[PDB]
């Protein structure tokens, strides 16, 4: 079985440098080349470039090289991409694959889970969780704010997670340099304020759990 | 260099169907093209290769063909686990190009948005913030605009969008929308407006609320 695992997910401020790793086994690491895609939220999957293990030989694609550098490890049979003088831009998954041959032409036929990098200067910080009530008829809406937390990810349940179904947690969006996100739970008018609807938001990097309860009013 | 076209960022379907995705080159390929499936979790595959035909492991099901400009995946018969991301990708000329890709996603009937709005909570604002929050849930197709208005006009500043996948037990598409103030600006206006347009009817849903009926 034929496998490719890559770093852990990076934090680094921009201007900096990083240098991510691809280790293959299962296979004869100086046989095939190894690829390197980039894939932005914005949809589509770039090519970096290529790199033989065997001769060290490289090929970038011109819009990635000089801040980009293929390098590997026959050793340790381990590929290696280091990316320098970072901008909000090449924030993304950066993924490593195998190449293969077959008449004419190469591709890749195993990737691997990919490595997600994030340029922000900022540091951890704890959420600020806002009640959503509804103002001064079956079904009623309910929700919940968390706002100005860094980085991800955060872990909002309701009523301690016994609010299952009608529930929604949107992805979070990049306010001023923090992050926001929103969740919305949906129950019957007999439900609230008759009885305790709670949101319960973790936010682990800042070992942070906060149970905002939804109170009628404003 | 050569671009690569999928005419369709997403396609609908059910399970059980013929489904089939395109991919059309700025040039000719002689056929060195592949088909590559991302599964939601991320993760990638290599479904087929060289100008489609290629296998690899994968299902009969998937099919492929194509030459010169043209090229296109099929999936004879539709299963839960291929509702994925495809991409496309030229393997003819450097640099190696990709295609937007086409995501898959299950038909349902039209559902139109449960439009829902929040004025800031006392809890922010007290912090000097302002921020009013407008949900749009279950609704399908997944394209929906949202419009603000503040006192029976404008705004567009300040509001942010976040979106949900399909869902997975109905496959209703969900809509956040959130304008932020400043509680002093926020207390200079009276009526706030959170205006859903879908495709389910002409007239936007309109759901607000008055600072002063508060």
């Amino acid at each position: 079985e034929v496998q490719l695992q890559q770093s852990g997910a990076e934090l680094v401020r921009a201007g900096s440098s990083v240098k991510m790793s691809c280790k293959a086994s299962g296979y004869t690491f100086t046989s095939y080349g190894i690829n390197w895609v980039k894939q932005r939220p914005g949809q589509g999957l770039e090519w970096i470039g290529y790199i033989n293990p065997g001769n060290g030989y490289t090929k970038y694609n011109e819009k990635f090289k000089g801040k980009t550098t293929l390098t590997v490890d026959k050793s340790s049979s381990t590929a290696y991409m280091q990316l320098r003088s970072l901008t909000s831009e090449d924030s993304a998954v950066y993924f490593c694959a195998r190449s293969v041959y077959y008449g004419g032409s190469y591709y890749f036929d195993y990737w691997g889970q990919g490595t997600t990098l994030t340029v922000s200067s900022a540091k951890t910080t704890p959420p600020s969780v806002y009640p959503l009530a509804p103002g001064s008829n079956s079904m009623v809406t309910l929700g919940c704010l968390v706002k100005g937390y860094f980085p991800e990810p955060v872990t909002v349940t309701w009523n301690s997670g016994s609010l299952s179904s009608g529930v929604h947690t949107f992805p979070a969006v990049l306010q001023s340099d923090l992050y926001t996100l929103s969740s919305s739970v949906t129950v019957p008018s007999s439900p609230r304020p008759s009885e305790t609807v709670t949101c319960n938001v973790a936010h682990p990097a800042s070992s942070t759990k906060v149970d905002k309860k939804i109170v009628p009013r404003d | 260099d050569i671009q690569m076209t999928q005419t369709t960022s997403s396609l609908s379907a059910s399970l059980g169907d013929r489904v089939t995705i395109s991919c059309r080159a700025s040039q000719d390929i002689s056929n060195y093209l592949n088909w590559y499936q991302q599964k939601p979790d991320g993760t990638v595959k290599l479904l087929i290769y060289y100008t489609s035909r290629l296998h690899s492991g994968v299902p009969s099901r998937f099919s492929g063909s194509g030459s010169g400009t043209d090229y296109s995946l099929t999936i004879s018969n539709l299963e839960q686990e291929d509702i994925a991301t495809y991409f496309c990708q030229q393997g003819n000329t450097l640099p190696r190009t990709f295609g937007g890709g086409t995501k898959l996603e299950i038909k349902r009937a039209d559902a139109a948005p449960t439009v829902s709005i929040f004025p800031p909570s006392s809890e922010q604002l007290t912090s000097g913030g302002a921020s009013v929050v407008c949900f749009l849930n279950n609704f399908y197709p997944k394209d929906i605009n949202v419009k603000w208005k503040i006192d029976g006009s404008e705004r567009q500043n300040g509001v942010l969008n976040s979106w949900t996948d399909q869902d997975s037990k109905d496959s209703t598409y969900s809509m956040s929308s959130t304008l932020t103030l400043t509680k002093d600006e926020y207390e200079r206006h009276n009526s706030y407006t959170c205006e859903a347009t879908h495709k389910t009817s002409t007239s936007p849903i309109v759901k607000s609320f008055n600072r002063n009926e508060c």
